[PDB]
């Protein structure tokens, strides 16, 4: 019997709160398909390869071929639209200055390397190595692909080359690093990365002095997480499962379409030339009609499967575009949308027929029990926290943040009064200091 | 059949006489008189696409032979080699502009000036380096209230089909 | 201007026109006209041709319905997106980036259109930016002062605290800032006086 998980009962009571005292900067990886293979089919060459009689008989069946071609062209245009929507979300090609002191954070593994011919990054190159492409649509001079080409099935190259996609992701990354979320709204506004990270920490409910007083530890945790990402993407070959699955599905569909040409479909032979040579026109018309109908149905099935799969890929590309807009061009309050934990930022990377997001999130680490109270009585008034929660270590009462244990003496600046002390359930007695 | 016959180095055994392919198409034969092995290849074929500005603008067109080298190619003296094929009738330009007519593999075509069809690498955008340093911040001093327009389809045409009337009218 | 709505209308009209034009195909029969087959052939001979025409037209109808189902799924996804934008952009203010237009979203106004909706998204875009020298914190009396809401800037000689989206400098006082620890940890800290009201 499968296991859902380890049981865990929460130590709940009405005057006990667990507050974390440390944190962890996690970098998760999310892989999303964006586009698929642009395929083109020659209806006449596939059904009636170099045969005039078959072509003349195929003219009888109306405009099935024209709408198959129209559907394939629609999918082909849709793929480039998907890529453009996901990646071309930046108005200018941003770039960082040569100085690389981003507050102690190490972005050298995701920024481009000029040494390589294509200006991809280290992780982008690992991602490109982890996915192998059956055919890129490029020129094939004079296999499972030669058979496809000779039967009218070809692959069209994508409009945006991998170099252009890499330039787009480099622009997005440079804008994110040097300007925060300001480049997604208007013109990019420079800001030191320490101050940008302080804003990101403020955006999840943690005061910025936590970031400023733990800058080196946070930088080290980020560097370790990036290194672990490198190790994982360089060790496990089966890393980019979805992109390889998309490539495999398209290749398998084309191979099935080719192998359907060896079916007799009730005719005496699957070879058009044999039927033409061994039979008179009246007798050969029946067999040619059977072959034409069978191959037309096979092409119809292929186009239907392609349309359904293209709708799926379009939905995935819309999701990737939304994650680029919300996770990379800004900080997201949506839960589990830009990784597990409180979202800090995200970094895009290209990959064959897809995008990869490195989501940087903040995870509370070491929690401790404390005794809490909804309010406090000082002089017959009830004092509630302005921003935080009342805690007690056993003898004294403090007010702290809700996500990081930073106790402070309960004063009138921390708290506000509301009514008397005869209504709140669970109220306690303590002294509120007056500056 | 129809094709190109070439000398082959396939290792036919003495009893065999022909070879088949994935789609059961004869790819090699043995000559009945001189017992040699001949490889059969489809002669030459490819797709032909037409790049054109609207007929309202100009009747001049460019042609793209898809996936062929610029040697297997009505035919002007303006051949150009793109990863998508051979482009005839377009003057390649070292400049880059926004994509007008997408041709492929980063090559686009447009109709520009004495106007003619030109082909160029598409431009992603103007480069812009952010003046970043660890004690410099750019803060806006003014604003702009913009009104953008977004169009979204909601429904489509409700159609009804009479199966009997369409297939077997009266 | 309204390319998508016209494209939807054109696609539906083209599908119907193709379905009509499929009626002129012989599909291997002697004629595409049912009456001609019925008049020129006996029942046994005419049944074959009528079967061919029936099968061809049935397949054409099947293709039309399949295309319509796929396109209807697409339109349903678009309509769900439009409903979400109505709920979030019009019935409220959205914090999602690039969801209700480019920029900081203020509001949105709906308008109908043939087979669609049009949103006029009103957004706030920063316009004229200026350089300033900044600092994460400030030292006054051995304590580090951080901004409660804003960012420390300097025009060259004096230090102020301003908002993050609009330059409105103010004198750094104890109401603007809060203390946290000493001045031996923060990297990039500076020296300035914090006014006491
Ligand atoms: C919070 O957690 C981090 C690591 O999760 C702690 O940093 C480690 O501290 C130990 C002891 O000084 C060192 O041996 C490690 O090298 C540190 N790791 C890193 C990555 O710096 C940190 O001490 C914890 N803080 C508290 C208050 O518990
Ligand atoms: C960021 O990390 C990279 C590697 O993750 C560091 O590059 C390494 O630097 C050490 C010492 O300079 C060399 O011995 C390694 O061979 C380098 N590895 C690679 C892959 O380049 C880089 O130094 C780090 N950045 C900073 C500022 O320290
Ligand atoms: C709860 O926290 C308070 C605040 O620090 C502790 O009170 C201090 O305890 C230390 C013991 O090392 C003394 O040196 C200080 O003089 C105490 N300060 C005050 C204001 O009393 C208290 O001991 C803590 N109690 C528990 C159970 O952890
Ligand atoms: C918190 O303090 C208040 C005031 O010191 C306490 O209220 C007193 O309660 C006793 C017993 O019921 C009465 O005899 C007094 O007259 C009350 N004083 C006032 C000013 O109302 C209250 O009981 C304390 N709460 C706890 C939990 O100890
Ligand atoms: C902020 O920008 C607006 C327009 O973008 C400026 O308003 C213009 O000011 C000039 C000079 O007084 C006038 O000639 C224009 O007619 C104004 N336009 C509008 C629409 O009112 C405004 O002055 C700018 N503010 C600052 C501080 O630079
Ligand atoms: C930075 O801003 C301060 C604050 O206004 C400037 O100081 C004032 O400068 C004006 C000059 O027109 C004097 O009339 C005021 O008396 C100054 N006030 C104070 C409190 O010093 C300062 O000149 C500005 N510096 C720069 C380089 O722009
Ligand atoms: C900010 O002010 C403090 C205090 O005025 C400076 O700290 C002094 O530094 C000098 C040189 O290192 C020492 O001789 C003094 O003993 C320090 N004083 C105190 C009270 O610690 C600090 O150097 C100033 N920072 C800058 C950047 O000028
Ligand atoms: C918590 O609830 C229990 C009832 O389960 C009650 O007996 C107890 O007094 C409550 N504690 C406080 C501090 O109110
Ligand atoms: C709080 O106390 C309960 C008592 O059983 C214990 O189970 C729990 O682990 C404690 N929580 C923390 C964070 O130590
Ligand atoms: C077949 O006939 C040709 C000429 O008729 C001759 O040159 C050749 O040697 C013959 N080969 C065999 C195997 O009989
Ligand atoms: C002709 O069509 C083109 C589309 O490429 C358009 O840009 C141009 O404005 C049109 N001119 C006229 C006179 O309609
Ligand atoms: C075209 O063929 C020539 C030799 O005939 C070769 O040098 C060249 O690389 C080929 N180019 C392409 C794109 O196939
Ligand atoms: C483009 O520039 C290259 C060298 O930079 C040159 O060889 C080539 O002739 C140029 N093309 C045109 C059309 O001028
Ligand atoms: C900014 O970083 C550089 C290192 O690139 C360093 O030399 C300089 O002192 C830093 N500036 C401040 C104000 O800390
Ligand atoms: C800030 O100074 C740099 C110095 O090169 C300059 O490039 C940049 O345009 C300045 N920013 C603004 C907003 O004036």
């Amino acid at each position: 019997t499968m296991s859902l998980g380890a049981e865990n009962l929460v130590a709940y009571s009405n005057n006990s709160i667990a507050i974390p005292t440390n944190f962890t900067i996690s970098v998760t990886t999310e892989i999303l398909p964006v586009s698929m293979t642009k395929t083109s089919v020659d209806c006449t060459m596939y059904i009636c390869g170099d045969s005039t009689e078959c072509s003349n008989l195929l003219l009888q069946y109306g405009s099935f071929c024209t709408q198959l071609k129209r559907a394939l062209t629609g999918i082909a245009v849709e793929q480039d639209k998907n890529t453009q929507e996901v990646f071309a979300q930046v108005k200018q090609i941003y770039k960082t200055p040569p100085i690389k002191y981003f507050g102690g954070f190490n972005f050298s593994q995701i920024l481009p390397d000029p040494s390589k011919p294509s200006k991809r990054s280290f992780i982008e190159d690992l991602l490109f190595n982890k996915v192998t492409l059956a055919d890129a649509g490029f020129i094939k001079q004079y296999d499972l692909i030669c058979a496809q080409k000779f039967n009218g099935l070809t692959v069209l190259p994508p409009l945006l080359t991998d170099e252009m996609i890499a330039q787009y992701t480099s622009a997005l990354l440079a804008g994110t690093i040097t300007s925060g979320w300001t480049f997604g709204a208007g013109a990019a506004l420079q800001i030191p990365f320490a101050m940008q990270m302080a804003y990101r920490f403020n955006g999840i409910g943690v005061t910025q002095n936590v970031l400023y007083e733990n800058q080196k530890l946070i930088a080290n945790q980020f560097n370790s997480a990036i290194g672990k990402i490198q190790d994982s993407l360089s060790s496990t070959a089966s890393a980019l499962g979805k992109l390889q699955d998309v490539v495999n599905h398209n290749a398998q569909a084309l191979n099935t379409l080719v192998k359907q040409l060896s079916s007799k479909f009730g005719a005496i032979s699957s070879v058009l030339n044999d039927i033409l040579s061994r039979l008179d026109k009246v007798e050969a018309e029946v067999q040619i009609d059977r072959l034409i109908t069978g191959r037309l149905q096979s092409l119809q099935t292929y186009v239907t499967q392609q349309l359904i799969r293209a709708a799926e890929i379009r939905a995935s590309a819309n999701l990737a575009a939304t994650k680029m807009s919300e996770c990379v061009l800004g900080q997201s309050k949506r839960v589990d949308f830009c990784g597990k934990g409180y979202h800090l930022m995200s970094f895009p990377q290209s990959a064959p027929h897809g995008v990869v997001f490195l989501h940087v999130t903040y995870v509370p680490a070491q929690e401790k029990n404390f005794t809490t109270a909804p309010a406090i009585c000082h002089d017959g008034k009830a004092h509630f926290p302005r921003e935080g929660v009342f805690v007690s270590n056993g003898t004294h009462w403090f007010v702290t943040q809700r996500n990081f244990y930073e106790p402070q003496i309960i004063t009138t600046d921390n708290t506000f009064v509301s009514g008397n002390c005869d209504v709140v359930i669970g109220i306690v007695n303590n002294t509120v200091y007056d500056p | 059949g129809t094709g190109v016959l070439t000398e082959s180095n396939k290792k036919f055994l003495p009893f065999q006489q022909f070879g088949r392919d994935i789609a059961d198409t004869t790819d090699a034969v043995r000559d009945p008189q001189t017992l040699e092995i001949l490889d059969i290849t489809p002669c030459s074929f490819g797709g032909v696409s037409v790049i054109t500005p609207g007929t309202n603008t100009s009747n001049q067109v460019a042609v793209l032979y898809q996936g062929v080298n610029c040697t297997e190619v009505s035919t002007g003296s303006n051949v150009f080699q793109t990863r998508a094929g051979c482009l005839i009738g377009a003057e390649y330009v070292n400049n880059s502009y926004e994509c007008d007519i997408p041709i492929g593999a980063g090559i686009c075509a447009s109709y520009q000036t004495s106007q003619s069809i030109i082909a160029y690498t598409m431009s992603l955008g103007a480069e812009n380096l952010v003046a970043y340093s660890n004690n410099s911040i750019a803060i806006p001093t003014n604003f702009t209230i913009s009104v953008t327009t977004e169009i979204l389809p909601v429904s489509m045409t409700k159609t009804s089909v009479d199966c009997t009337m369409y297939i077997c009218g009266d």
